[PDB]
This record gives C-alpha cells, sequence and structure tokens, in this order.
C-alpha cells in the first residue's frame, strides 16, 4: 500500500541482524583474546634468576653494590 | 592417579540418563560405591591432599565450558565428595572471584528452570560454608565442552529468521502498486541464507564427528 | 608514491695529495686504529658527523657512514684537517661520492616469488643464500634488496637522484605484486 | 593443549563464515534500503504537483 | 666452478639440491659455491626456475625411513602452508623440515628435530622457528584422508 511499511520492517530486520552481528563479533573478540593468551603462553617464561642478587643487570649480571650495613 | 578417570566415568554415567534429578546421582553413587573412594589406609597429610585434588577436579568440571548436564553432575559430585570426607577439618572447595559470576548465573538458571534439586544442593553447600573464597583457583608459585554455534544459531533463532523472511515476502507481495508482479527495484533478497547457514552448520558437525571418530 | 628513500650511508673518496706514514697517524691520532696484520689502512672515527675514514699510505682517504653529501664533505674536510695538524702536507683534492645506500618501506608485504618469475632477467632470488630478492635495475646502475616485509634497500648509486628514480621505477612493480 | 586450540580455531572459522554470510545479508539489505529511498522519493514526487 | 655447475644442473633438471648438500660433497664451503653459482648465472646469461618446497620432499623423506603416506602428507602440508603465507620470506628448506617434523610426529614413525636437521641441513633452531609459525594451523594443512596413531589434535 505504501513502502513506509517496507521501511519499518526493513530497519527492524536490520536491527535484529545487527544485534546478531554484534554478538558474533563479541564472540570473535573473545576468541581472539583467547588466542592472544595462548600465544603469550607460547612466549611465556624462573625462581633461580632472583635468589641472592634479586636485582641484577641484564648486560653484566651483577647486582647492586653492598649496603653500608 | 586415576581419580580423573573415575570422575569422568561417573559424569558420563550420569549424563547418559539425560536427567537432572539428584535421585539418579544418589543411585549411581550407591551402585558405584563412590562414597568409598576416600576409604583406604592413608595418613592425614596425603588424605587431605587427595581430598583437595578431588574437590579441585570436581569444581573444575563444574565450571564452563562444559555442558549443563555435566555441570550439574559435577555439582552433585562436589556435594557428595565434600559431605563424605574422612578429614576432621573438612577440605573446602576453592572458588575464584572471576568464576563467581558464572556460578551465580548458573544457580539462577537452575532455579529458573525448576531444577530445585541442584539449586538446593548448591544452597546447602553455601550454607555449610564449604567454599574457600580464594583469589585464584590454584596456589601460584615459581570431554563434552560447549560450542559457540548453538549460542549463535539454534531452532528458535532459525524459526524466527524464516518467519521474518516469509512475512517479508508477503509484504513485498502486497506493497507493489500492481498485484501481478513486485517492483523491479526490490528483487535482491537472497533465499539461500537459510541454505547457506544450514550448509555451514552441517559442515561443522560433519567435521566434528569425523574428528571424534578415530582413524 | 609520496614516500621517498632516506639515505643511510654515503661512501666518498678524496686524494690528500701526499704520501703518509700510517704508523705516525696511528700513534698521534685521537681515535685511529692501525692493524697492518689485518688491513693496510688507518681507521679513524669522529662524533659530530658520525663517520668512519680509512686513510691509506698513498694519501687516498675513504669516508663512509655519512647520512648526507654535505655531511660527508664536512667529515672528509675534518679528517683532512686532522691529518694536516699531524705535520703532513695534506690537501683536499678530487672529492667524489662513490656510493649511496638508502632504505625505505613501501608498507605492504611483497610476493617475491611472482616478482622473480615475471622479472627473471633482472632479479635474482636465492632463499638459501639471502632471504631478500636482489633486483639489478638497468636504467640507473642500482641494486635493490627487496624483502617480504616491504623494506627496500637501494645501493650502488652515485647521486641521490639516481636512488629516487630507481625507487620510483621499482614502486609500481611492487604495488602490482602486493601480497 | 592443542585439542582446545584446534576446537577454538575451528569454531573461529565457522563463526567467520557466519559473519561473512551475515555481512553479505547486511550489504544487500542496505542496497535494498537505498533502492527504497530512491523509489519512495520518486513516487512521493507525484503528489507535490 | 665444477660445484656451481653441478648445482645449476641439478636445479635445472628438476631435482634441485641444497647448497649444503653440494658443500658436503665438494671441498669448498657454501659461500664460494653460492658466489660461483651467481657468477655462472651472470656470465652464461641463463636463469633457473625458483625452487619449490615440494622439490626437496622426496629426497628428504627417502633419506629418512618415513613411509610414502607420511611423505605425501608432508608435501601437502608444506604446499598448503606456502599457499597460506604462513611462512613469509623463509627458505623452502626450513618449511620442508618443519612439515616433515610435524608429519613424523603425527604419524606412527616419529623423528626428532635433530635427525631432520641433519638430513635437510637445517639448524634445529630454524626448524623450531619455521614450525611455530605453522603450529596453530596444523590440522587444516594435513590431508583430509590421513590415518595416524598419534592424534594430529595433540603435538609437541
Amino acid at each position: 500500500e505504501d513502502p513506509e511499511t517496507c521501511l519499518q520492517l526493513n530497519m527492524v530486520y536490520q536491527e535484529v541482524i545487527q544485534e546478531k552481528l554484534a554478538e558474533a563479533n563479541l564472540l570473535l573478540a573473545q576468541n581472539r583474546e583467547q588466542q592472544e593468551e595462548l600465544m603469550r603462553d607460547l612466549a611465556g617464561s624462573y625462581m633461580g634468576h632472583f635468589m641472592k642478587p634479586y636485582f641484577k643487570d641484564k648486560v653484566t649480571g651483577v647486582g647492586p653494590p653492598a649496603n653500608e650495613d | 592417579p586415576g581419580l580423573q578417570t573415575d570422575c569422568e566415568a561417573l559424569l558420563s554415567r550420569f549424563q547418559e540418563t539425560d536427567s537432572v534429578r539428584f535421585e539418579d546421582f544418589t543411585e549411581l553413587w550407591r551402585n558405584m560405591k563412590f562414597g568409598t573412594i576416600f576409604c583406604g589406609r592413608m595418613r592425614n597429610l596425603e588424605k587431605n591432599m587427595f581430598t583437595k585434588e578431588a574437590l579441585a577436579l570436581a569444581w573444575r568440571y563444574f565450571l564452563p565450558p562444559y555442558t549443563f548436564q555435566i555441570r550439574v553432575g559435577a555439582l552433585y559430585l562436589l556435594y557428595g565428595l565434600y559431605n563424605t570426607q574422612l578429614c576432621q577439618p573438612k577440605q573446602k572447595i576453592r572458588v575464584a572471584l572471576k568464576d563467581w559470576d558464572e556460578v551465580l548465573k548458573f544457580q539462577q538458571d537452575l532455579v529458573n528452570a525448576q531444577h530445585f534439586d541442584a539449586a538446593y544442593i548448591f544452597r546447602k553447600l553455601r550454607l555449610d560454608r564449604a567454599f574457600h573464597f580464594t583469589a585464584m583457583p590454584k596456589l601460584l608459585s615459581y570431554k563434552d565442552p560447549s560450542d559457540r554455534v548453538m549460542k549463535l544459531i539454534t531452532s528458535d533463532v532459525l524459526e524466527e529468521m524464516l518467519n521474518v523472511h516469509d512475512h517479508y515476502q508477503n509484504m513485498k507481495h502486497v506493497i507493489s502498486v500492481d498485484k501481478s508482479k513486485p517492483d523491479k527495484a526490490l528483487s535482491l533478497i537472497k533465499d539461500d541464507f537459510f541454505d547457506n547457514i544450514k550448509n555451514i552448520v552441517l559442515e561443522h558437525q560433519q567435521w566434528h564427528k569425523d574428528r571424534k571418530n578415530p582413524s | 608514491s609520496g614516500i621517498v628513500p632516506q639515505l643511510q650511508n654515503i661512501v666518498s673518496t678524496v686524494n690528500l695529495g701526499c704520501k703518509l706514514d700510517l704508523k705516525t697517524i696511528a700513534l698521534r691520532a685521537r681515535n685511529a686504529e692501525y692493524n697492518p696484520k689485518r688491513f693496510a689502512a688507518v681507521i679513524m672515527r669522529i662524533r659530530e658527523p658520525r663517520t668512519t675514514a680509512l686513510i691509506f699510505s698513498s694519501g687516498k682517504m675513504v669516508c663512509t657512514g655519512a647520512k648526507s653529501e654535505e655531511q660527508s664533505r664536512l667529515a672528509a674536510r675534518k679528517y683532512a684537517r686532522v691529518v694536516q695538524k699531524l705535520g703532513f702536507p695534506a690537501k683536499f683534492l678530487d672529492f667524489k661520492i662513490q656510493n649511496m645506500v638508502g632504505s625505505c618501506d613501501v608498507k605492504f608485504p611483497i610476493r617475491l616469488e611472482g616478482l622473480v618469475l615475471t622479472h627473471q632477467q633482472f632479479s635474482s632470488y636465492e632463499p638459501e643464500l639471502f632471504p631478500g630478492l636482489i633486483y639489478r635495475m638497468i636504467k640507473p646502475r642500482i641494486v635493490l634488496l627487496i624483502f617480504v616485509s616491504g623494506k627496500v634497500v637501494l645501493t650502488g648509486a652515485k647521486v641521490r637522484a639516481e636512488i629516487y628514480e630507481a625507487f620510483e621505477n621499482i614502486y609500481p612493480i611492487l604495488k602490482g605484486f602486493r601480497k | 593443549m592443542l585439542s582446545r586450540l584446534q576446537e577454538l580455531r575451528k569454531e573461529e572459522e565457522t563463526l567467520l563464515r557466519l559473519k561473512a554470510a551475515l555481512h553479505d545479508q547486511l550489504n544487500r539489505l542496505k542496497v535494498e534500503e537505498l533502492a527504497l529511498q530512491s523509489m519512495i522519493s520518486s513516487r512521493r514526487g507525484d503528489e507535490m504537483l | 666452478i665444477a660445484s656451481a655447475c653441478l648445482y645449476i644442473a641439478c636445479r635445472q633438471e628438476g631435482v634441485p639440491r641444497t647448497f649444503k648438500e653440494i658443500c658436503a660433497v665438494s671441498r669448498i664451503s657454501k659461500k664460494e659455491i653460492g658466489r660461483c653459482f651467481k657468477l655462472i648465472l651472470k656470465a652464461l646469461e641463463t636463469s633457473v626456475d625458483l625452487i619449490t618446497t615440494g622439490d626437496f620432499m622426496s629426497r628428504f623423506c627417502s633419506n629418512l625411513c618415513l613411509p610414502k603416506q607420511v611423505q605425501m602428507a608432508a608435501t601437502h602440508i608444506a604446499r598448503k602452508a606456502v599457499e597460506l603465507d604462513l611462512v613469509p620470506g623463509r627458505s623452502p628448506i626450513s618449511v620442508a623440515a618443519a612439515a616433515i617434523y610435524m608429519a613424523s610426529q603425527a604419524s606412527a614413525e616419529k623423528r626428532t628435530q635433530k635427525e631432520i636437521g641433519d638430513i635437510a641441513g637445517v639448524a634445529d633452531v630454524t626448524i623450531r622457528q619455521s614450525y611455530r609459525l605453522i603450529y596453530p594451523r596444523a590440522p587444516d594443512l594435513f590431508p583430509t584422508d590421513f590415518k595416524f596413531d598419534t592424534p594430529v589434535d595433540k603435538l609437541p
């Protein structure tokens, strides 16, 4: 009778499908966050590196000078 | 040392009944004599260590991404294991903060679904103060999962989609100034959306079955 | 495109015009190195232009590491003055820029296999020897190291315009082979 | 731990396929809406005379 | 010059070898072999087709005791990996070694990184580097109809 009804039905359909798309995109974001967690698991890494010289250089490997105490 | 196998077997035998009632779990407990899992000579140290391991495994199975049936079965498993302990200071189930939301919403769904048995079991566990509300599931030093496809697409979603589609076809049929044919400016609608999603889901489940089927 | 290569190194040569005793320069210079058992030149380094000069007994000096022609010339003049203060009759004759090495990034991965397939007569791609494609441009005598990461290094040019025109010539080919 | 990795990546491919289908649906819906705007403008142009 | 000519001929006839497989035979190092290869290609004004990862599959898997099924599986894995750009700019030999390693680990006959490195002349570090890039995409690279005793779903 008048395409205005076509407009109303059409953007309500677009709204529902856009809600579905947003939910799917949130699921994809969660999955990619999980994947990032997994790669950092692959790139993750001990207690021994601290024991006596907790602070130590990564170029010389010597800790801070002894305290006056 | 084989405890995980016993837990998996009990959960499988509970799920194969396709039931949520605690009566089935009690019958399985009595038949399997699972209450005797703690029976056996073992001093207090290793006894409480084994109890801790059992409770941790049961709680892990109680949390996602397991199915609802497996989660409720693990809930009954936690109830039975905690209530039947040989340790005088009964070991407590370690509950993390990040998992509290999931457990609370699971309990809300259980009570909503009229599954009063599991809800009452969880309420009894909470009232008895069987939970150590820790920061993380385990101390830090140094299956039947659930898929996202069912959350995305299921019977009701596709039923609503096809209802919307057929209503759309009807209003297209009535919109055109002439009843003989619709306007040539609106003919781009795809009829393969349902077919496409059906193809995707059937391919996914085909892959799943040929995966869980051994070579 | 709007991107242009940025010069990374400029190799130039000059004739001091008098024979030198490399031992004296090594013993009296501030940052000179002289190892006759390893090389036959005195290696001097300076900070303001950040360049390295190899001085030879024949009086020919080679300055490298400069990032601009003016910087290279200033560094060469500085080295000439340094040698002059050491009691040598050193002058500044026949200053010539011998090589211009620049680098750039087209900012998109490149398919080297297709490029070598369609440019067999110019490119030489040997993953076993070098992970980068070596394109021997013919219009200007320049050599381009092109990598899958998009980085392009142009070398062998005597003038900056040569490098610019070589990059302009190579950019369309890389764009056509945009991975 | 590759079991959950493969499960998650396969779910990822399936849901990218669903997003591709839904994005094609959305693009065709927007094209249809542009056609709607055009033809309603043309039709309404017949009564401001 | 003789070593460079032999390498050129092997590459041309369609059964290319690696520079390390000619150095192990010749009395010179790989550097001179490559230099003479480039010099000969420049002087002769001829060219050689670029090596593909499938050219070193048959010889690498024949030197190893892997069955033909594992050989085909590794060839398909490597071809799909190079098609999917999972190994951008890496030497085909390292990709072949990684594919052979994953195919052997997934198949009944298992091989460690050391043996594959010795056979293909690739350092185990390079094998690991080329294996981690294709590690997450292990299953889709395998042939659809592939039998095994150790699941492809779990691997080191």
